[PDB]
């Protein structure tokens, strides 16, 4: 039985894309 | 000069170009956090989005202590569906032989040829694939060697990023569906890269 991290992975709100794709590009 | 932990360090940064293309072609994140990037002289996505980022850069800087002593078997992108069933499995299969063998030929060169082969495999995955339930999620489980010594705190390497042993809910996938996608051996990895899929 493997190993994980207890953090799951960041919820990436449509909102946040589009900032993403807007300014990071 | 430790040229396992050579190894290592091309494995982390391939395993994070590859964990990046995973949730790009899988759609496990919108396509606008995505950008056309070039790595081993091939077409690549990477995320823009600087927590999902530093997420997978915790992960793995926090597997490479194990990658380093050669002490992993798989590693594992699992992708859950919204009940936090695995829907596919995507399996690194990870030894380095028991000698390493450095040629002067060219090291890099030839594991980033090797590497390539890995992403463009990924790359088309997604015309054998069925497309995933909306909703999913994505997690990396690490298989460590069958006789590894306290890994459980040999891998908490990033403070407050901590680590756990996985559920059988977390793996839990009777009689999946099996889609070789590249094995490469060289003289220094021996990698196998598979996705399981469920039935």
């Amino acid at each position: 039985l493997p190993l994980r991290p207890k953090r799951s992975p960041p919820v990436i709100s449509e909102e946040a894309a589009e900032d993403v794709k807007q300014y990071l590009t | 000069l430790n040229f396992g932990q050579v190894v290592a360090d091309v494995l982390c940064e391939f395993l994070e170009v590859a964990v990046h293309l995973i949730l790009y072609v899988r759609e496990v994140y919108p396509v606008g956090i995505f950008q056309k990037r070039k790595k081993y002289n091939v077409p690549v996505q990477m995320s823009c989005h600087p927590e999902l980022n530093q997420y997978i850069q915790d992960t793995l800087h926090c597997v490479k202590p194990l990658l380093e002593k050669n002490d992993v078997e798989k590693v594992v992108v699992v992708i859950l569906d919204k009940e936090h069933r695995p829907v596919e499995k995507f399996v690194f299969e990870i030894t380095q032989p028991p000698l390493l063998s450095i040629s002067s030929d060219s090291l890099l060169s030839h594991v980033e040829q090797l590497l390539a082969a890995f992403i463009l495999k990924i790359s088309v995955c997604d015309d054998v694939l069925d497309h995933n339930p909306p909703g999913c999620t994505f997690t990396v489980l690490v298989h460590t060697r069958e006789a590894a010594t306290r890994n459980m705190e040999k891998i908490q390497v990033i403070k407050d990023f901590p680590w756990i042993l996985a559920d059988e809910q977390d793996v839990h996938m009777h009689d999946p569906r099996l889609i070789p996608l590249k094995t490469m051996t060289s003289d220094i990895l021996k990698m196998q890269l598979y996705v399981e899929e469920r039935a």
